RNA sequence: UUUUUUUUUUUUUUUUUUUUUUUUUUUUUUUUUUUUUUUUUUUUUUUUUUUUUUUUUUUUUUUUUUUU
């Protein structure tokens, strides 16, 4: 417990604790720890024709078993072709050495699925043309079944049938109109498995032949992890390094986020590591990354970055049950300090000529801006004004968030316009 | 032993083997799920005998731990889903109640009322399946008379318990009037 | 007794005691230091298809027997997979061991029912196809009746039609539209036991494949803990650290509330425990954590959140029999305190740029709100303001509570606009 | 690491790092390092005019 | 004791006598009275090829063992080469005599290593050329390792890379970049004896062909010796004799801990002796010469010298828990003296007490002088100290 | 007035730094310059909830309708 409370009637303890509302974060450190190994169910005891006939067949009458597609996109992703040049050593696993080819299963641990095959709707007339277009397809179907939208889904639909055609130029859509099945597809975990495990061999392997798969499967890096990407878009956006930009976090329950956030075991920083599918290999079940788990965080960067005019912190839900009051006011602070006074600092001189002039009428003290980014300098300025925001930061909140044209309902922008558009 | 190295003299409060009867009150839970049901008791036995592969359990109780596996193999009463066919064949067995064992492995350790359960997947080749149990044995420090233990084994079933007992690990041998002793487990084991 | 009563005609004591009106509480801990198991009594002696056609004829002749279901429930439930990769203690309950598949009635004692077993409907011609969708609704009736109004109920059968027709895809309903029987299943101890135990397992296991049977059970997750719910919701609505929350809380009977609410050997803050089911699993006949049991705490939390602008808290009932005046109050104050007097504190710092100007005019005795979050702090003016809440207060109040179209009768919203919209 | 950050509430480092949603540069050199030549697969069994053709 | 202490209640004595809450300090001459030579255990009952692939294999797996790289150490510095021309005796040890082939490992004593070798890796396929350039990225990544701040190690990693490609041109980094296990081997003793006696080695030879091993073996010179070199700081800094500048010294703390410094019998002005080793060798576990057995005097000629204006005596750090007026009173007294009159100490202490013991408003000024405009100072230093403290 | 004994709603003992791996302390360095709610069956108290989510972001590489 991080400090004691007493019941002032006789000074006893009572220890408050936070109900298990949430499950509480898993780290994928923790997983390689318990286990050494990717366990991955698949039931291998049919042929490679079969099973292309089984999934052609019930992608066509749209009864597909999610055993049949499993086993048989293991069976066409089995290209061991992919040489690697350094070591892929992640999370105490030794994937590869720097010059021995592997394949995409080699980097998770193979089991025997125990249960029931179902029967199928085996079909002998398709021939060996399966891993031009088939595993594309199914891998797209996953991340098509995840919108959840008419317009995005279809959208996405489109761009697979394109993408399928670009190897293949046949094509006739396999999945009817109606009858959404792959949409249960991303419950099934050795699905989730077999589709991340693709994904990160093929961003290892960028220009590989099968890199076309990398479609359908992006949507598994990063999965879940919303709170990284706003926290480097926050980053990106404003110049300001991350080293930096943590020091200028606030409300006090952001802290709380950002410490569980950057816990050192786990190489968030690596590119080629099994961070960015924490949840897809099964790594951890609760991933501390996201946004529901992260909403304080989320808010915070997202509202900064719209307020600093960026193109992408216009369309994230804004969470729900936080305090929002607190979050805006800082949010705006730090926007109004990185569009207020740029740094416009000298970086590297030639022996000399480094410093700048202190003693030219040097006047810091009034009211105005620090004109500068140090932390305690706006603190001071904002204390100065007694804690409310002035005029200028919300002619310049306005300024950044007029003009937002075709805003989304739930989104940050809108809550930005319906806020700081007064 | 003795005739390797120098200086192996046993202790004097127990000699080599001084028979000792430790009586306990214990309770069994027991379940067996399996591909195939078990024609003849001896499978049975190959499939519970590796119950401990990897054993964590406790040391002065594993060889009261094997008696109590073996007198819940011996039980082993089927269920309706044994039946023609319905599903796989899950057995079940459960026994309570108080015994005394005369056994030739030394002084125990005070046992305690505390229940561990076990888990282990077995191979006998035809037949697959795992297991589970629940061990509840302790001491008993009450003068009240118990049953023999190897009594609570109906004579049904174990044609020859010199074996059927072995498969276990045991070894058995007889005290010249009709109880059987334990000597010890599995040599090393 | 707190301490001694005197009654001055001839120095007398008379230890009163509150009559037994309601039953006391009953802890988990309790339950399971008296046993170590929690028993269920099913009937398994019949086979698995005839109970399967016996629960089919009866849900369709709508005349279903609760030891028919209970059985088929167990029967149609032994799915031993699910492998564990940590330790699953609970309460001095070794459920599983960091490796070892456990099934959904291993976390529960089986016991033999003792009575006679109905004759029932029995039916031949109904195949093995009831794993897939059977349970599912059979544990989907359990939530859908408890809504007590056909306006949620309808959309509740709707939602577990919908749930049950993406596995079958035929799914005629099997309950008719009226002549309700699975209101009753609720009051059966083994139906609810088993519902739980099937709540608990696919909540540890959520990436199963039949982690839809989730459907219908949800509802017994944190089942009649509307009090440690709000206080979680109020934790997280206020942003404030949950211990510092506790210290805010008035009035002596929210106090010896929270004091029964969190006794410390009771476990509410791990997730996968059997807290959660302290009801449902028979471990406590009466909840310490439900809202009759704890009107006070329930009724101020609701009201706090609903000044914080909460979607949340706007349908809870408002509890009878309990004060609405010094609640009120306190809600308010700590609602002004949290939602006008942002923290807004640096958090993280590099070497140095840590502290405050104390200097500047650090002026504190004034009649302003006291810009801060510190109970003692806010009480110290809120005294100095003799008790008498401000009119600023009611106008946040106002904001917080205006509109606010739709209300529900007898919930918290409506009494706030009732109260704080004068 | 160019300097550190530590959390006032307990005299306690976070030591930051920003996510890999882009992947880190790759320089020539590395891989002149890791490899002493750059590899070209063909097929070359087949005859000048069959491939023109 | 000094002289008697006596209660006054029945004139009993009580002889007060510190608590050994830290190690009385232990000196060289004192372990080499006991033993004659040094011992090195190592286990050599493996191959030069095997304990280089073995060595090889573990820095680039990052899981290498200590007695596999001592052993390779030993193996690969068996250099008899470099031939003396003077006589190198040190604490009456005949290292060698005037113009003898000299190995790195004939100055120490060499026994066998008791205990179980570990399997290693070993590489097979690695040629001959371990000799050039291993050794020194062996004994640099323990100054490497002896940082433990993420800039100096990231900047002594860059200086130790540059020093090895010199050699080789190749050089893949070995290393992992994380899980820093390098640190562990300063704990171990006989990598420690290994590596001073190469620098001691290499000293003595400076223009050896193999003298770049000297990079990061040239931290253990002089090691916890942080008193020594102040006082050499301090007598180079003023121009003043050394037999002088220690009349100057005050507060009878500084006095003790110059007497347990000037031990006759410790030759500390000698530099191929193995006084600079006396805490890597084994000689002493702990040093009189450090900066924490001797934290009074250490303050005081930091202090002095940062006040005599000189760039070294900014960045050591304040020691703790001592007493600090007089012990600034002593060194801006001595800093005045120095830096206005281009020295006589009683003559100063007279003017001082002319005073009655209270620092001149001009003294003030002559320490803001030499404290003003000192930029990027650390923390804990004696830059901010005086920083804070003379610069009111 | 009192049953006798009592007299810290003082106490397990030992403690007394939210001090401590040791060694360190130039984020110096290769070397060399009968009663009386016309109350209640019980449990209830988001007409909240499958889980995971939070861009109608994403094939990778691109970022002069520049170039032999």
């Amino acid at each position: 417990m991080s400090v004691t409370v007493k019941r002032i009637i006789d000074n006893t303890v009572i220890v408050p604790k936070l109900p298990a509302n949430e499950d509480p974060v898993e780290y994928p450190a923790d997983y390689f720890r318990k286990s050494k190994e990717i366990p991955l169910y698949i039931n291998t005891t049919k042929s490679l024709s079969d099973l292309r006939g089984y999934v052609y067949q019930g992608l066509k009458s749209g009864n597909v078993s999610i055993i049949h597609v499993n086993s048989y996109l293991y069976g066409a992703l089995k290209d061991i072709r992919g040489k690697l040049d350094k070591d892929w050593s992640s999370f105490g696993i030794n994937i590869g050495k720097a010059g021995d080819t592997i394949g995409i299963f080699d980097l998770v641990s193979l089991k025997a699925l125990d249960g029931v095959l179902p029967d199928g709707v085996s079909d002998a007339s398709r021939t060996s043309a399966d891993d031009k277009w088939l595993p594309l397809y199914l891998l797209g179907l996953y991340r098509v079944g995840r919108t959840q939208m008419p317009e995005y889904r279809k959208k996405l639909m489109d761009g697979l049938t394109n993408q399928c055609k670009m190897i293949n130029e046949q094509f006739e859509p396999l999945v009817p109109e109606g009858r959404d099945i792959f949409d249960v597809w991303g419950n099934d975990s050795n699905y989730t498995k077999i589709v991340a495990a693709v994904d990160m061999f093929f961003h290892m392997f960028k220009k590989h032949e099968c890199a076309s798969f990398r479609y359908g499967t992006i949507v598994s890096r990063f999965k879940d992890c919303a709170a990284l990407a706003t926290f480097g878009h926050l980053c990106k956006i404003t110049g300001m390094s991350t080293e930096d930009v943590t020091t200028w976090i606030l409300n006090r329950e952001v802290a709380d986020e950002m410490v569980q956030m950057m816990l050192p075991g786990q190489e968030i920083d690596k590119a080629d590591s099994y961070m960015p599918y924490l949840i897809d290999f099964g790594l951890s079940s609760k991933s501390p990354y996201s946004s529901v788990k992260n909403p304080a965080f989320h808010f915070w960067g997202q509202l900064t970055a719209l307020l600093l005019r960026s193109t992408r912190a216009r369309n994230a839900r804004q969470p729900d049950d936080i305090e929002y009051t607190s979050l805006t006011t800082a949010g705006l602070l730090y926007a109004y300090a990185v569009g207020s006074s740029a740094d416009l600092a000298q970086q590297f001189c030639v022996g000399d000529n480094k410093y700048t002039p202190d003693d030219s009428t040097g006047g810091l003290t009034t009211n105005a801006p620090p004109q500068g980014r140090d932390v305690v300098e706006w603190l001071g300025w904002f204390e100065d004004q007694n804690r409310k925001p002035t005029p200028d930061m919300m002619q310049y909140a306005k300024r950044a968030v007029m003009s937002l044209q075709g805003l989304r309902e739930k989104t940050i922008g809108k809550y930005a316009k319906s806020e700081f558009d007064k | 032993l003795s005739n390797d190295f120098f200086g192996m003299e046993d202790m004097d409060l127990y000699d080599k083997d001084s028979l000792r009867y430790e009586k306990f009150r214990f309770m069994l839970k027991m379940t067996v799920r399996s591909n195939k049901p078990f024609r003849s008791y001896d499978d049975v036995t190959a499939a519970v005998s590796q119950w401990d592969n990897s054993y964590i359990g406790m040391v002065g109780k594993r060889p009261f731990y094997k008696i109590i596996a073996l007198i819940g193999s011996s039980h082993l009463q089927a269920t309706p889903a044994v039946l023609a066919d319905l599903n796989q064949p899950e057995y079940y067995a459960t026994l309570t109640g108080r015994c005394f064992l005369p056994h030739r492995l030394g002084l125990i350790p005070p046992m305690f009322n505390v229940s561990e359960t076990f888990r282990k997947p077995f191979n006998i080749g035809i037949y697959k399946g795992t297991l589970d149990f629940t061990f509840t044995v302790s001491d008993d420090e009450s003068n009240e008379k118990v049953p023999h233990v190897w009594e609570y084994m109906n004579p049904k079933y174990q044609s020859q318990i010199q074996k059927e007992g072995l498969k276990f690990g045991l070894i058995l041998s007889k005290k010249a009037t009709g109880t059987w002793v334990l000597d010890q487990l599995s040599p090393f084991k």
